[PDB]
C-alpha cells in the first residue's frame, strides 16, 4: 500500500525508486516526458502497479505487465509521446525543482492523494494514502531529488540480503520437524555458501574506520557507517538476524542440525552462526538507536550466554548493548546478573565478563545503584 | 523610602561588606583596561627550538571541538574566552599613514588566516545549528575581526573551504538566526514603557531589560555578512544566493531582504503608534535610534550584496520585494522627519534618519 | 552460642563486666578459612563496652566469658552471629564465624 | 602465588587487573555502603603496602592508587571540590589580617596562608565488620596523616633519580611510575589535608628555582604533563581564593572605616545643617538615598574627573587606591607562578604536537588564567557573600545539605535516595539563614540545583519528589522578588511540565503581585497555560477513575487548577493587568469550548442549568463511588474559578471612561458572554445549613460536598465588575433573595452554638468581601 508519508521516511531506504525505460538500449537517455517508463521499488522489488484490487499496489515483479506499470510523466494536466531517440537525448526534466505529474498509460489515471478522513491520519502519522484517479486533486506534483550512491548501494543490497535470508528461513522452517535419519532432508538446498559469503561481506560493510585514521575522515565515515546501520535496521535486517538466530539455536549442536538437515548442510552450522552473532552485533555496535532495540528482548540474549558453539560473540553483542544504552541497564534484573556471573564460573577466567559487569554499574556518569549492589553481593561475599 | 532611609552606618558589617563587594567591582575592577592579547598572540605564535605552531594547536582543538558530532554544542567558556583574544588581537593621515596601518592589519588577520582560523570560525557557525548563543556572538566577531578590511586571502579559504567540503549547513543556520533576528517590536514598547511609567522602584527596587536586546548581534551578523562580499569578491556573491554544489541550495540574500522587510514592518508601526505624539522618552529615542542603526547596517549589507556588479544578485533582487520594503521606507522616511523637523530637540535623530536614507 | 578456646592464657582474675570498655585487636574469618577482617591491618585496636549491644550478640557474650591479656578463638555460630541475611557482600548467609581476638586492656 | 609473579604469568595479569576496575566501578560514585565491602575483601594495609612496592607491575600499581582512592577518597574529592567554586568568607577577627603580599611585596607561595573560605568538613566512618544491624552511610576511613607523609616520601623517591636516566623504572614505565602518585597526590591537595609545610615540599618538589633540573625541566610523557597540569591548576586556585579573601578583609576595615566618616558627617550636619539652608541642604541628601547607592557615590573616585562625588577625606580613599595597586601587582598588572606556568605551557606546546585533547584543553585553560588574572577574579567574585561570623554553623550544616543534595544528581533516584532529598529539603528549609541571606542561596547555585533533580524526575515515578521541590521552590519564590524573577525564566518548563502541590504552583508563585514579572508574561505561555485548559475542556483523567467514578465527559479537576494561575496572572495589588487583559478573553474565545461544557455555543446551555446539574447531581453521592474527593464542589469550582478570571480581567472605570474600545469590546464580550441576569440566578440558587439544633447532630454539610459560596462571591463580583448596579430596580432584586435572605441565614449562624462552623465563617467571608462592599456602594 503506498502513501505519501512523511518526517522520517524522508531519509530512510522504502522512499527509494528506480525509474525505468522499457527499452533496453539507452535506458539511461535523459527523460523526455511521457515516455512509456516503469518504475520499481529498490529495497522490496516492486512495481507501482494498477490493479483491479486496489487501483494501486506494488504487483510483484512477474506481473508487470506494461500495462499496469507503465507510466508517462507530465509537465502538466492537459491532453498530450516522442518515440525514443538512439542518443543521449536532450535533457528536459531536472533534477531540485522540475516539478512533474504522474500520468498511467492505460486510464489516464493521474496520481493523487487520496485524503479522506479516518482515524488512521488523526491517530497515526499523517500519511496520505495514494491512490490513482482519473483527475483528482489539481495539487498532485513532484520533487525530484536524487539519492547519494551510499544510499542506492544499500538499498540493493537491502532487497538481495532480505531475498536470501527470507529463503534461508523459509528452508530453516521446511525442515523444522522432519528427522531425515537417512537420506535427504528434503527439496530444496539450503544456500549454505551463498548465506556465509553473505555474512562475510555484510560484516565488511559494516567494519568501524580504522583509529589510527585522522580526525576529519574518520568522523565522516562514523556518520556514513551510522546511517548505514540506521538503514537496515529500518528495513528489518535485525529482525531477519534474530530470525535466523532463533532457527538456528534451536539445535544443540551441529549433530542436531545434521539429524535435521544432513552432514553436508551440518559441516558450516557452527560457522553460519558465528557470522551471524558477529553480524548483529555490528549493526548495533554503537549506534545509539539499534542498541536501544534490545531493551525488550535482553533475556534473549542473556538466555543464550551459555551456548558453547558461539560464545564470543553473544558476549561481545551483550557488551555492545550494554555500554550504547542506559535505559537496558535499569530493566537488568538479579536473574540477568546471575547468569552473567554464572558465564564466569563455566567458561573460565575471562575479562571480558568483568568488562561487562563494569559497564553494567554505572551510565554516562551515572551510578545505577541496584546493579552495583546485585554484582556486590552475588559475586564477591563467595570468593571462589 | 522618600520619608526616611538607612545610613550606610545602621548596616551590620555583613551585608555592607557585600554592597561594598559589588561596588568595588563595577565601578573599579570593570573599568580597569587589560591589554593582554597582543602579547597572548604574539609569543603563541613564536615557535622556537612542520610541527604546527602552539596557537595552530590551540586553533586544531578548537576545529576539533566543532568537527566532533554533538548535537547541541556546549557552552565553553575557552572558546569564548581566546575568540575574543583573537579578536581583540586582530583590532589592533598621510597616504603612507593609512598604508601602514593597514598593513600592520594585514600581518594581525594573517597570522591567523595561516594557523587555520577561518575554518574553525566557518566549523563553529554550522555547529550553532540555528541557535542564538553567545557562541554565535564570539564566533561572528572573531570572523569579523579577521576580515575587517576585506582581506581578499581570508575570502578565498573560507569560500574554498564551504565550497569542497559541500556542507549543507552553513547556510541553514545562517538563514535560522537570522530569522530568528529581532526586530523594533512596538508592542513590548508600549508593554514595559508603560509598566515603567508606573515605576514600581520600590524599596531596593530596580527600574531595570531593553526591548530588542539582540541588536549587537544582529548588527554584527549582518556586518559579518558584508564582509564576506567587501572588495567585490564576484565569486562569492555569486555563490551567495546559489550554492550549484550542495545537496540542495538556498538564496541567501532573499532572507536578507525578508529581514529587511520584516524591520520595515516595524519602523512603520512605530511610525503610526508615536505619529499623534509630539516628543518620545528618551527611552524611545534611542529605541528608534538603534533600529536606524541596524537598519544603516542591513542596507550597507544590502548593498554589498549588490555593489560590484554581480548581475546575478541584481536580478534576485530585482524580482525580489525589496522594492515594497523601500517603498514602505519612502512612506516611512519623509513622514518621520517632517515630524523629526518639528522638532529641534531630536535634530540629532533627524539627521540619523537623513544618512539612513 | 559462643566458645573459649584459650590460645593463650590470660589472667583470669579480672574480666569485663557492664559499664567498662573494651579493647580488642581482633582477627577474624570463616569457617572455611578465608578472612575478613582484622584490627591488626587497620592497625588500630577496637573498642566497645559491654552493654549496649554494639556488635553481634555473640562477640560480646565471648569476650564477656574471657580475661584480660588473654587470646581466645571465639566461634559464633549464625544465630549469635550476623545470621540468615549475612553482611551483605562480606559475609554469606547462614555462615559460621571464628574470631582470633585478644582482649588488651579493660579501659 | 607471590603477586610479583603477576609480571610474567600475563593472563592473570590482565584478568586481575579488570578485577580491580569492576571495584572500582561498584565502589564507584558515592557508593560507601560498597565501600566497606571492598574494605574486607582489600584491606587498609595491602593497599598501603601496594603503593609502596616498586616491583609490581603497572597495571597494578595504577590499579590499586586508584583503588584507594575510589574506596577512601573520591567521595569527599568531590563533594569538596563542588564546594570549591564559592566564596564564602566569614568576618572573623581572623580573617581581617589577610593581606595580599605577606608583610616584609613579594608573591606569598601559592596555597600557604590562612584561608578562611568557609569550606565545610568531611567526615569519615570507622569501617569494622562486627557491628550489629538507611541513615547516610559514610567513606570509609584511612589514617590521613601516614598516607600524607608516605605520598610525600615516595614522590620524593620517584622524582629526581625519576630524573637520574635510569633505565630503572618504578612500575614499568615512567608513566606508570608519575601518574598514580600524582593522582594521589592532587587528590589528597583538594581534600585540604595537606599543612603548609607539606605543601612547601610539594612546591619545592615542581619547580625548586623559583619556590623558595627539577620536576618540570626533566623528561616527561603526555598523561604525567596532564598531572602536574592538574596539580597547578589546584594552586592557581589556591591563589585565587586568596585575592578574593584579601578583598573580603580589605572590605571589612574599609567599610568599618568608611561608616565612621558618616555618622562624623552626620554630626558635623546636625550642629551645622543650618546658615546654609539651601546651600547643603542639597548635600543632606545622600542620607536618604538607598544603601546601595549611597556605596556607589562613596566609591567613585578613581577616574579623578568624578572626584567631586566621593565626600571622603583624601586619606580614606588613599587607602583604596593603594589596595587597588597593591591587588593588580598581584594580578600581574619567572621568578612567579604565572611566569612559570606560562613558559611551561608554551614550551611544551611548541616542542612537540599534542595529540591528548584534554591535555590542550588544561594547558590553555591555565595559559589564560595566568594571563588574565583580573578577569577570574571578576568572574569568580559573583560568587561572595560575607557572613556574620556567628551565622557559621548554620551555614555548614545548610551546604553538608547542599553536598549531599549534589551529590545525589550523579546517581539514578530510587527510594532511597529520595528519603535522602526530601530530608535535606527539610533541613534547608529550618535554617534561618534561608531566611535572612536569600542573596547567598541565589549565588550558591540553590535554585538551579532543585530545579534540575525536578527535571530529572520529571523528565510519574516518585512523586512525593516533585512535590517537595515544588514547595521548596514556592518557598524560593515567597522569599523575595529577586528570586522570583530568578526563577520566571524556567517558567517555560514549570508550566510546559503541569496532587496536592504541583510545578503549576511554582509558575503562579513566581508572579504573585509583581507587577514587573506579570506583565513580562510572554504571550505563548498564556496560551500554554489555556492549552492544558484547552488541554482539559474535553476529557477525563484516566488517573482519576481508576476507582469507581461517576466517568463524566469534561474534568473540571485539571480545569480549575490551570484557572487559579491564570487568575493570578492577571489581577494583582488589588487591581487588573489591563495590559494582559485581551489576550485573556481572546485566547479564551478562540477556544470556545474552554468556557465549560455549558457556554460552548451551539449545544450551550442554561448557566443556572449549568449549575443545576451539581444541584442534583452532586448532592446525592449516589454517582460518585460505591476517599479522595467528591465532584460538582469540584465541578462548581471550575465554574466558580472561569468567572472569576473573566471578572479580574475587566477594565477599570476610569479606563471605561478612556473610551477604549478595547475595553467597551472586552466589556461587551463579557456581557454576551454570560446574560445580565443569571447573575441573580446563581447568587440565589441556595446552599444548604449547618446542624442547627437537628438532635444535636452534626448534619453540617461538608465544604467538599456542598455548594461553592465563593462560586456565587465570584459571580457578585463579576456583577459589579462588567455588568455593573445602575438602578435602584436591580439592587432590589438581588437583595430579594441573593443577598438579605444569605444575610438571615449567616445571622442565624450567629449563634454561639453554631457559628464556629465552617459553614457560617465562609458565609461570613463571603458577604464582608463580596456583598457587603458591593452594598456600600450601590448607597447613595
Amino acid at each position: 500500500l503506498v502513501y505519501y508519508e512523511g518526517g522520517a521516511v524522508c531519509t530512510h531506504a522504502r522512499s527509494l525508486w528506480r525509474l525505468e525505460p522499457l527499452r533496453i538500449s539507452w535506458s539511461g537517455s535523459h527523460l523526455r516526458w511521457g515516455q512509456p517508463l516503469r518504475i520499481r521499488h529498490v529495497t522490496t522489488g516492486r512495481y507501482l502497479a494498477l490493479t483491479e484490487d486496489q487501483g494501486l499496489v506494488v504487483v510483484d515483479a512477474c506481473k508487470a505487465h506494461t500495462k499496469a506499470t507503465s507510466f508517462c510523466f507530465r509537465v502538466s494536466k492537459e491532453k498530450l509521446p516522442k518515440r525514443d531517440v538512439e542518443g543521449m537525448g536532450p535533457p528536459e526534466i531536472k533534477y531540485g525543482e522540475s516539478l512533474c505529474f504522474v500520468q498511467h498509460v492505460a486510464s489516464g489515471l493521474w496520481l493523487t492523494y487520496a485524503a479522506p478522513d479516518p482515524k488512521a491520519l488523526r491517530l497515526g502519522v499523517l500519511k496520505k494514502k495514494a491512490i490513482l484517479h482519473q483527475e483528482g486533486h489539481m495539487d498532485d506534483a513532484l520533487f525530484l531529488t536524487r539519492c547519494q550512491q551510499e544510499e542506492s548501494q544499500a538499498a540493493r543490497m537491502i532487497h538481495s540480503t532480505a531475498g536470501l535470508y527470507n529463503q534461508f528461513i523459509k528452508g530453516l522452517d521446511s525442515f523444522s520437524g522432519k528427522p531425515r535419519g537417512s537420506g535427504p532432508p528434503a527439496g530444496p538446498a539450503l544456500p549454505i555458501e551463498a548465506v556465509i559469503l553473505s555474512l562475510q561481506d555484510l560484516i565488511g560493510y559494516f567494519e568501524p574506520p580504522s583509529e589510527e585514521l585522522q580526525h576529519e575522515e574518520k568522523q565522516s565515515k562514523l556518520r556514513s557507517l551510522r546511517n548505514r546501520q540506521s538503514l537496515f535496521q529500518e528495513e528489518g535486517m535485525l529482525s531477519l538476524v534474530l530470525n535466523c538466530i532463533d532457527r538456528l539455536n534451536v539445535y544443540t549442536t551441529a549433530a542436531h542440525f545434521a539429524e535435521y538437515a544432513g552432514e553436508e548442510a551440518a559441516e558450516s552450522w557452527k560457522e553460519i552462526v558465528n557470522l551471524l552473532y558477529e553480524l548483529l552485533a555490528s549493526l548495533i555496535r554503537g549506534n545509539r538507536a539499534n542498541c536501544a532495540l534490545f531493551s525488550t528482548n535482553l533475556d534473549w540474549v542473556v538466555s543464550k550466554l551459555d551456548r558453547l558453539e558461539a560464545s564470543s560473540g553473544i558476549l561481545e553483542v551483550l557488551y555492545c548493548v550494554l555500554i550504547e544504552s542506559p535505559e537496558v541497564l535499569n530493566i537488568i534484573q538479579e536473574n540477568h546478573i546471575k547468569s552473567i556471573i554464572s558465564l564466569l564460573d563455566k567458561h573460565g577466567r575471562n575479562h571480558k565478563v568483568l568488562d561487562v559487569l563494569c559497564s553494567l554499574c554505572v551510565c554516562n556518569g551515572v551510578a545505577v545503584r541496584s546493579n552495583q549492589d546485585l554484582i556486590t553481593e552475588n559475586l564477591l561475599p563467595g570468593r571462589e | 523610602a522618600c520619608f526616611r532611609m538607612t545610613p550606610l552606618y545602621n548596616l551590620p558589617t555583613h551585608r555592607a561588606c557585600n554592597m561594598f563587594l559589588e561596588s568595588y567591582k563595577a565601578a573599579w575592577i570593570l573599568t580597569e583596561d587589560h591589554s593582554f592579547e597582543d602579547r597572548m598572540i604574539d609569543d603563541l605564535s613564536k615557535a622556537g627550538e612542520k610541527k604546527p605552531d602552539p596557537l595552530h594547536q590551540l586553533v586544531l582543538h578548537f576545529s576539533r571541538t566543532a568537527l566532533t558530532e554533538k548535537s547541541k554544542l556546549d557552552e565553553d567558556y575557552l572558546y569564548m574566552a581566546y575568540a575574543d583574544i583573537m579578536a581583540k588581537s586582530c583590532h589592533l593621515v598621510s597616504f603612507e599613514e593609512k598604508e601602514m596601518e593597514k598593513q600592520r592589519l594585514l600581518y594581525q588577520q594573517s597570522r591567523l588566516h595561516t594557523r587555520g582560523a577561518a575554518e574553525m570560525v566557518l566549523q563553529m557557525i554550522s555547529a550553532c545549528k540555528g541557535e542564538t548563543g553567545a557562541m554565535v556572538s564570539s564566533t561572528l566577531k572573531l570572523g569579523i575581526s579577521i576580515l575587517n578590511g576585506g582581506n581578499a586571502e581570508v575570502q578565498q579559504k573560507m569560500l574554498d573551504y564551504l565550497k569542497d567540503k559541500k556542507e549543507v549547513g552553513f547556510f541553514q543556520s545562517i538563514q535560522a538566526l537570522m530569522q530568528t533576528c529581532s526586530v523594533l517590536d512596538l508592542n513590548a514598547f508600549e508593554r514595559q514603557n508603560k509598566a515603567e511609567g508606573l515605576g514600581m522602584v520600590n524599596e531596593d527596587g530596580t527600574v531595570i531589560e531593553k526591548v530588542m536586546a539582540d541588536d549587537e548581534f544582529t548588527q554584527d551578523l549582518f556586518r559579518f555578512l558584508q564582509l564576506l562580499c567587501e572588495g567585490h569578491n564576484n565569486d562569492f556573491q555569486n555563490y551567495l544566493r546559489t550554492q550549484t554544489g550542495n545537496t540542495t541550495t538556498i538564496n541567501i540574500i532573499i532572507c536578507t531582504v525578508d529581514y529587511l522587510l520584516r524591520l520595515q514592518e516595524s519602523i512603520s508601526d512605530f511610525y503610526w503608534y508615536y505619529s499623534g505624539k509630539d516628543v518620545i522618552e528618551e527611552q524611545g529615542k534611542r529605541n528608534f535610534s538603534k533600529a536606524m542603526s541596524v537598519a544603516k547596517q542591513v542596507f550597507n549589507s544590502l548593498t554589498e550584496y549588490i555593489q560590484g556588479p554581480c548581475t546575478g544578485n541584481q536580478q534576485s533582487l530585482a524580482h525580489s520585494r525589496l522594492w515594497d520594503a523601500v517603498v514602505g521606507f519612502l512612506h516611512v522616511f519623509a513622514h518621520m522627519m517632517m515630524k523629526l523637523a518639528q522638532d529641534s530637540s531630536q535634530i540629532e535623530l533627524l539627521k540619523e534618519l537623513l544618512d539612513l536614507q | 552460642g559462643v566458645e573459649i578456646e584459650t590460645i593463650s592464657p590470660g589472667d583470669g582474675r579480672t574480666f569485663p563486666k557492664k559499664g567498662q570498655t573494651c579493647v580488642v585487636h581482633y582477627t577474624g574469618m570463616l569457617q572455611n578459612g578465608k578472612k575478613f577482617d582484622s584490627s591488626r591491618d587497620r592497625n588500630k585496636p577496637f573498642k566497645f563496652r559491654i552493654g549496649k549491644q554494639e556488635v553481634i550478640k555473640g562477640f560480646e557474650e565471648g569476650a564477656a566469658q574471657m580475661s584480660l591479656g588473654q587470646r581466645a578463638k571465639l566461634t559464633c555460630t549464625p544465630d549469635v552471629a550476623y545470621g540468615a541475611t549475612g553482611h551483605p557482600g562480606v559475609i554469606p548467609p547462614n555462615a559460621t564465624l571464628i574470631f582470633d581476638v585478644e582482649l588488651l586492656n579493660l579501659e | 602465588m607471590d603477586i610479583l609473579e603477576l609480571s610474567e604469568r600475563l593472563d592473570l595479569q590482565r584478568f586481575h587487573s579488570h578485577t580491580l576496575r569492576l571495584y572500582r566501578a561498584v565502589c564507584a560514585l558515592g557508593n560507601n555502603r560498597v565501600a566497606h565491602a571492598l574494605c574486607s575483601h582489600v584491606d587498609q594495609a595491602q593497599l598501603l603496602h601496594a603503593l609502596e612496592d616498586a616491583h609490581l607491575p603497572g597495571p597494578l600499581r595504577a590499579g590499586y592508587y586508584d583503588l584507594l582512592i575510589s574506596i577512601h577518597l573520591e567521595s569527599a574529592c568531590r563533594s569538596r571540590r563542588s564546594m570549591l567554586s564559592e566564596y564564602i568568607v566569614p568576618l572573623t577577627p581572623e580573617t581581617r589580617a589577610i593581606t595580599l603580599f605577606p608583610p616584609g611585596r613579594r608573591h606569598g607561595l601559592p596555597g600557604v596562608g590562612v584561608t578562611t573560605s568557609l569550606r565545610p568538613p568531611h567526615h569519615f566512618s570507622p569501617p569494622c565488620f562486627v557491628a550489629a544491624l538507611a541513615p547516610a552511610r559514610l567513606s570509609p576511613a584511612i589514617p590521613l596523616e601516614a598516607l600524607r607523609d608516605k605520598a610525600l616520601r615516595m614522590l620524593g623517591e620517584a622524582v629526581r633519580d625519576g630524573g637520574q636516566h635510569a633505565r630503572d623504572p618504578v612500575g614499568g614505565s615512567v608513566e606508570f611510575q608519575f601518574v598514580p602518585v600524582l593522582k594521589l597526590v592532587s587528590t589528597l591537595l583538594v581534600m585540604g589535608i595537606f599543612g603548609d609545610e607539606d605543601v612547601k615540599q610539594i612546591l619545592k618538589m615542581i619547580e625548586p628555582e623559583v619556590f623558595t633540573e627539577g620536576l618540570l625541566q626533566m623528561k616527561l610523557p603526555e598523561s604525567v604533563k596532564l598531572q602536574m597540569c592538574n596539580l597547578l591548576e589546584y594552586f592557581c586556585d589556591q591563589e585565587l581564593q586568596h585575592r578574593v579573601e584579601s578583598l573580603a578583609a580589605f572590605a571589612e576595615r574599609y567599610v568599618d572605616k568608611l561608616q565612621a566618616n558618616q555618622r562624623s558627617r552626620y554630626a558635623l550636619l546636625m550642629r551645622a545643617f543650618t546658615m546654609s539652608a539651601a546651600e547643603t541642604a542639597r548635600r543632606t541628601r545622600e542620607f536618604r538615598s538607598p544603601p546601595q547607592e549611597q556605596i556607589n557615590m562613596l566609591l567613585h573616585f578613581k577616574d579623578e574627573a568624578d572626584e567631586e562625588d566621593c565626600p571622603l577625606p583624601e586619606d580614606i580613599r588613599q587607602d583604596l587606591q593603594d589596595f587597588h595597586q597593591d591587588l593588580l601587582a598581584h594580578c600581574g598588572i619567572p621568578q612567579s607562578l604565572q611566569e612559570l606556568v606560562s613558559h611551561m605551557v608554551v614550551r611544551w606546546a611548541q616542542e612537540d604536537y599534542v595529540q591528548s585533547p584534554e591535555l590542550v584543553r588544561a594547558m590553555f585553560s591555565l595559559l589564560h588564567r595566568q594571563y588574565d588574572g583580573l578577569g577570574e577574579l571578576l568572574r569568580a567574585l559573583p560568587r561572595a557573600y560575607t557572613i556574620s561570623p556567628s551565622s557559621v554553623e548554620d551555614t555548614m550544616s545548610l551546604l553538608e545539605c547542599l553536598g549531599q543534595i549534589r551529590s545525589l544528581l550523579i546517581v539514578q533516584m530510587g527510594p532511597q535516595e529520595e528519603n535522602l532529598m526530601i530530608q535535606s529539603i527539610g533541613n534547608i528549609m529550618n535554617n534561618k539563614v534561608f531566611y535572612q541571606h536569600p542573596n547567598l542561596m541565589r549565588a550558591l547555585g540553590m535554585h538551579e540545583t532543585v530545579m534540575e533533580v525536578m527535571v530529572n524526575v520529571l523528565g510519574i515515578r516518585f512523586p512525593k519528589m516533585v512535590t517537595s521541590c515544588c514547595r521548596f521552590l514556592c518557598y524560593f519564590c515567597r522569599i523575595s522578588r529577586q528570586n522570583q524573577r530568578s526563577m520566571f525564566d524556567h517558567l517555560s518548563y514549570l508550566l510546559e511540565n503541569s496532587q496536592g502541590s504541583t510545578p503549576l504552583d511554582v509558575a503562579a508563585a513566581s508572579v504573585i503581585d509583581n507587577n514587573e514579572l506579570a506583565l513580562a508574561l510572554q504571550e505563548q505561555d498564556l496560551e500554554k497555560v489555556v492549552s492544558y485548559l484547552a488541554g482539559c475542556g474535553l476529557q477525563s483523567c484516566p488517573m482519576l477513575l481508576a476507582k469507581g467514578y461517576p466517568d463524566i465527559g469534561w474534568n473540571p479537576c485539571g480545569g480549575e487548577r490551570y484557572l487559579d494561575f491564570l487568575r493570578f496572572a492577571v489581577f494583582v495589588n488589588g487591581e487588573s493587568v489591563e495590559e494582559n487583559a485581551n489576550v485573556v478573553v481572546r485566547l479564551l474565545i478562540r477556544k470556545p469550548e474552554c468556557f465549560g461544557p455549558a457556554l460552548r455555543g451551539e449545544g450551550g446551555s442554561g448557566l443556572l442549568a449549568a449549575i443545576e446539574e451539581a444541584i442534583r447531581i452532586s448532592e446525592d453521592p449516589a454517582r460518585d463511588g460505591p476517599n479522595r474527593v467528591h465532584l460538582g464542589h469540584a465541578i462548581m469550582s471550575f465554574y466558580a474559578a472561569l468567572i472569576d478570571l473573566l471578572g479580574r480581567c475587566a477594565p477599570e472605570m476610569h479606563l471605561i471612561q478612556a473610551g477604549k474600545g478595547e475595553a467597551l469590546r472586552i466589556r461587551a464580550i463579557l456581557r454576551s458572554l454570560v446574560p445580565l441576569d443569571d447573575l441573580v440566578g446563581i447568587i440565589s440558587l441556595p446552599l444548604q445549613i449547618p446542624t442547627l439544633g437537628k438532635d444535636g447532630a452534626l448534619v453540617q454539610p461538608k465544604m467538599s460536598a456542598s455548594f461553592v459560596p465563593d462560586h456565587k462571591a465570584s459571580m457578585v463580583l463579576f456583577l459589579d465588575r462588567v455588568y455593573g448596579i445602575e438602578n435602584q430596580d436591580f439592587l432590589l432584586h438581588v437583595l430579594d433573595v441573593g443577598f438579605l435572605p444569605d444575610m438571615r441565614a449567616a445571622a442565624s449562624l450567629d449563634t454561639a452554638t453554631f457559628s464556629t462552623t465552617e459553614m457560617a465563617l465562609a458565609l461570613n467571608r463571603y458577604l464582608c468581601l463580596a456583598v457587603l462592599p458591593l452594598i456600600t456602594k450601590c448607597a447613595p
